């Protein structure tokens, strides 16, 4: 039910590394499950913010979703792959303003161009 | 050798009873120090692992940052764990001291 | 003991992100037993003949 | 046996394969399902010597 | 060590042998459970 | 074997072993009654770390008591002790929603 | 059946298809999964293979 009929977010329940997808078949006294999970490699070391603000308009901030905010100015990155993006609305979401977001005053992306 | 050079510590001496009785406690498969790698490694990784989604990046991220998105994530809100930052250390440690 | 990979921490408002450039995919192989073989045993036989 | 200790009612436990499920449980009505009861033995039919 | 036991303890079957095999068994299963749950607290990446 | 003949030093010896032979049964039962208990166990030691200390918990009562923020892994003599922060509320007030 | 909400509901949708929802699911951007859905089976299927 949990790997097979779904994907799992549980680390090590199905199998190691992200699952992905599992497969059933019969085994002697039981079953043997396959499970295909996704193994990350060559990982490198980037230089990333807890979120952006308009250095202008200070209560107007983002956070990624479901990734990260990287230096490159700013762009987007996939959590598990790294792959630099342009920040948007699709990729962000608005958040209450912290002391760790940096104020950004040249080259704001579209959801602080406001 | 200690069970002949020093004998027995105590009535019912479990140990030194295996040379005797027949029985042979055996050693466990890692050595302390290498248990003491993978639970320290373990401490090191919690701050940068329970962050966000896939379990493929590492966010070398401080434990009180981690601490707050995890308080923040239950339902306490930004603004008051912003006032409160260091009450909240205090509790912290006070629960672990 | 095989060390992870060590990613440091920042002194600043920014953090380190240690993120894969590089994937791939691998299969876990798991056998989960269900049953055991059913066993009946004719006791007065065994015992008596 | 019968509250006045007569015997109404019986099993040959060694009657039939169903006799003999009635047996083992020491009871006339045991539930369904199915059952291992003693082999059916073969039997000599001479002997060599 | 006294070969008038030894000699009535073979009529027993291999006795010993059942006794050292699932102990072995048994033993072999921590091992086994050891490597498997450190194989899974095993971080891949960590801070010092 | 000091002090009897055969026929009855047979008998005498016979029942040191049939005492001996059901201890070593009796053990063995038990100790694989023990490893199976204990692998159990290791795989509940295996969710948990991947559950409540490399991620924060959304299951009650799974992790420790209260609301789970951390939770920490040390070795202990026969197997892992966790240590698990939660966050427990109080003073609670009721106002209108 | 590892598509959306509920377990009431079947989408009969392509393999590959599901398989780029799960990988988007865990962080991989779109753009991503679109450059490289060649490259994507073809690790899936060394893994299986
Ligand atoms: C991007 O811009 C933001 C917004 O300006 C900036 O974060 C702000 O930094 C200032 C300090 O530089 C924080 O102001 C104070 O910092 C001190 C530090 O000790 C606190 O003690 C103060 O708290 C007292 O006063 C508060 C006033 O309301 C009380 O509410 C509180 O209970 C205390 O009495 C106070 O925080 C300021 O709060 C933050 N802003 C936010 C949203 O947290 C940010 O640092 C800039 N980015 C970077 C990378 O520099
Ligand atoms: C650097 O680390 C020291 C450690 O005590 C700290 O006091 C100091 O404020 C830190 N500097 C910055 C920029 O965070
Ligand atoms: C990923 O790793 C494989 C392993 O052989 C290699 O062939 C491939 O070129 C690598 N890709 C990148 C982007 O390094």
């Amino acid at each position: 039910n949990e790997c097979v009929k779904a994907q799992s977010k549980r680390s090590g329940f199905c199998g190691q590394g992200t699952h992905i997808v599992s497969f059933v078949v019969n085994a002697p006294n039981g079953l043997y499950f396959m499970h295909v999970g996704y193994y990350p490699s060559n990982h490198i070391e980037v230089v990333s913010a807890y979120g952006l603000c308009d250095a202008a308009n200070p209560t107007n901030c983002i956070a990624p979703v479901n990734g990260y905010f990287i230096k490159t100015e700013w762009s987007y990155t996939g959590s598990s792959f790294y792959a630099p993006e342009p920040i948007t609305s699709l990729n962000t979401k608005y958040v209450a303003p912290q002391v760790t977001y940096q104020n950004i005053s040249t080259n704001l992306p579209p959801p602080l161009l406001g | 050798d200690d069970c002949m050079q020093q004998g027995p510590a105590s009535a019912r001496d479990l140990i030194c009873a295996q040379y005797v009785a027949g029985y042979k406690v055996l050693p466990p498969l890692m050595d302390v120090n290498m248990e003491a790698a993978y639970t320290s490694s373990l401490l090191g990784s919690i701050a940068g692992v329970g962050w966000t989604a896939g379990l493929s990046s590492f966010a070398a991220i401080p434990f009180a940052q981690s601490i707050f998105y995890r308080l923040n994530g239950v339902g306490i809100t930004q603004q008051v764990l912003s006032e409160n930052q260091k009450l909240i250390a205090n509790k912290f440690n006070q629960a672990l001291g | 003991f095989n060390h992870p990979i060590q990613v440091d921490q920042l002194n600043s408002s920014y953090f380190k992100l240690s993120i894969p450039t590089n994937f791939s995919f691998g299969v876990t192989q798991e056998y989960i037993q269900t049953t055991i073989q059913k066993v009946t045993v004719d006791c007065k036989q065994y015992v008596c003949n | 046996f019968s509250v006045d200790g007569y015997i109404r009612r019986a099993i040959d436990c060694g009657f039939n394969d169903l006799s003999q499920l009635h047996c083992s449980y020491e009871s006339f009505d045991v539930e369904s399902g199915v059952y291992s009861v003693s082999s059916f033995e073969a039997k000599p039919s001479g002997s060599v010597v | 060590g006294f070969q008038k036991c030894e000699q009535l303890l073979r009529e027993y079957g291999q006795f010993c042998s059942k006794i050292n095999q699932a102990l072995h068994g048994a033993n072999l299963r921590q091992d086994d459970s050891v490597r498997n749950l450190f194989a899974s607290v095993k971080s891949s990446q960590s801070s010092p | 074997i000091q002090r009897l003949d055969p026929p009855e030093q047979d008998a005498q010896i016979d029942r040191l072993i049939n005492g001996r032979l059901t201890t070593l049964n009796a053990f063995v039962a038990q100790q694989l009654v023990r490893s199976e208990s204990a692998a159990l166990s290791a795989q509940l030691a295996k969710d948990k770390v991947n559950e409540c200390v490399k991620a924060q918990s959304k299951r009650s009562g799974f992790c420790g008591q209260g609301t789970h923020i951390v939770s920490f892994v040390v070795n202990a003599p026969n197997g892992l002790y966790f240590m698990h922060v939660g966050y427990y509320p109080s003073n609670h007030i009721e106002v209108v929603s």
